[PDB]
């Protein structure tokens, strides 16, 4: 029992998307069939769903005008077709089977049984652009113990993702890489930071490995400490 | 008080 | 319109605890309730429907109840594989709940507190991005408020936080505050103040441009 969807990919504002959705293992027309969708580090949102006999449709109001869902049974296939996307519909999107049941001379869904991974679906007018790379310097300001924090501020790039490691992966232990945050400008923004041994710093070589693959970037950055303020 | 219901049922 | 909320918005277990979360309706919706689970990167899974009625293959751990508008999800034994986030969904017009998040317990840790300034490098292309670490801290509330010559700033930050940590249990998170170099330059005094359930007083960090 599957089901595959299809059809997600990069838009701009106000263009169209068609999703597909493929269904196998079950009998798809004895169903009602439904699109949940979820924003990135946010909650689930229904969005459109259809009877199994395709009499009834409804939308959640964010979307209605805008999307018609519909279903063909000979192939055992869901639809999505998303017009005048928005920022705000960027979302993996989620292709999903009821289950319904009879009530008050009504049958509708009670559950959503069998989910698929989803397709994602970004809606952006930004350009594609590799990060710049800056250093977080350790300093006076940043050592904590016996320990100091470093790290890497890598920003403005376009799409996600990219990846980050430290001394070409020999550097683990204490690295944490933060998911990115999208800023106002439409380009991502994170930081990766490492706690090392304050005792070395300066004479241990620190080096952020930054890939952007859409961009085919790679920027190898050596993080120097600074001086930021007096000795304590 | 369904958004999405149908009287008909598929047994 | 039918708004579901749920409570508490995220909760600390430990295995073989009983947890019991919360959904609520704004108005009837009679037995027309599921729950969901979801864990990072994963799909989410039915757990219960019908506000009692336990999903085949689910453990019976879980159970619902509930009609009306007051719905309970109860894990009477919390399990390794519980720990995730839960959902409820109402299926009159399939409006979700916000979720709650059920998280590792470990003895409570104030954050390691870190401040970078900005680069040169980045100085040079206009801006000025000033970094807010926060490091290895349980739980994961925790508030940050950026002062620039002990003025409040508001609406110039951005925050991101870990998943817990899979050893220790730990959440990092880093604050950062960005600004045009000219505005950059107009102040002297940046700091980040930190407030946590592990700190006893805020931890402020701070450095003055002129001296950094």
């Amino acid at each position: 029992v599957q089901l595959v969807e299809s059809g997600g990919g990069l838009v701009q504002p106000g263009r169209s998307l068609r999703l597909s959705c493929a269904a196998s293992g079950f009998t798809f027309n004895d169903y009602a069939m439904h699109w949940v969708r979820q924003a990135p580090g946010k909650g689930l949102e229904w969005v459109s769903g259809i009877s199994w006999d395709s009499s009834s449709i409804g939308y959640a109001d964010s979307v209605k005008g805008r999307f018609t869902i519909s279903r063909d049974n000979a192939k055992n296939s869901l639809y999505l077709q998303m017009n005048s996307l928005r920022a705000e519909d960027m979302a993996l999107y989620y292709c999903v089977k009821g289950r319904d049941y009879y009530d008050s001379g009504g049958y509708f869904t009670v559950a959503f049984d069998i989910w698929g991974q989803g397709t994602m679906v970004t809606v952006s007018s930004a350009s594609t652009k590799g990060p710049s790379v800056f250093p977080l310097a350790p300093s006076s300001k940043s050592t904590s113990g016996g320990t100091a924090a470093l790290g890497c501020l890598v920003k403005d790039y376009f799409p996600e993702p990219v990846t980050v490691s430290w001394n070409s992966g020999a550097l683990t232990s204490g690295v944490h890489t933060f998911p990115a945050v999208l800023q106002s400008s439409g380009l991502y923004s994170l930081s990766s930071v490492v706690t090392v041994p304050s005792s070395s710093l300066g004479t241990q070589t620190y080096i952020c490995n930054v890939n952007h693959k859409p961009s085919n970037t790679k920027v190898d950055k050596k993080v120097e400490p600074k001086s930021c303020g007096r000795l304590v | 008080g369904k958004l999405i219901s149908t009287t008909a049922v598929p047994w | 319109d039918i708004q579901m909320t749920q409570s508490p918005s995220t909760l600390s277990a430990s295995v073989g605890d009983r947890v019991t979360i919360t959904c609520r309706a704004s108005q009837s919706i009679s037995r027309w309730l599921a729950w969901y689970q979801q864990k990072p990167g994963k799909v989410p899974k039915l757990l219960i429907y019908k506000a009692s009625s336990l999903e085949s293959g689910v453990p019976s751990r879980f159970s619902g109840s509930g009609s009306g508008t007051e719905f309970t999800l109860t894990i009477s034994s919390l399990q390794p594989d519980d720990f995730a986030t839960y959902y409820c969904q109402q299926y009159n017009s399939y409006s979700f709940g916000p979720g709650t998040k059920v998280d590792i317990k470990r003895t409570v840790a104030a954050p390691s507190v870190f401040i970078f300034p900005p680069s040169d490098e980045q100085l040079k292309s206009g801006t000025a991005s000033v970094v807010c670490l926060l490091n290895n801290f349980y739980p994961r509330e925790a508030k940050v408020q950026w002062k620039v010559d002990n003025a409040l700033q508001s609406g110039n930050s951005q925050e991101s936080v870990t998943e817990q940590d899979s050893k220790d249990s730990t959440y990092s998170l880093s604050s950062t505050l960005t600004l045009s170099k000219a505005d950059y330059e107009k102040h002297k005094v940046y700091a980040c103040e930190v407030t946590h359930q592990g700190l006893s007083s805020p931890v402020t960090k701070s450095f003055n441009r002129g001296e950094c």
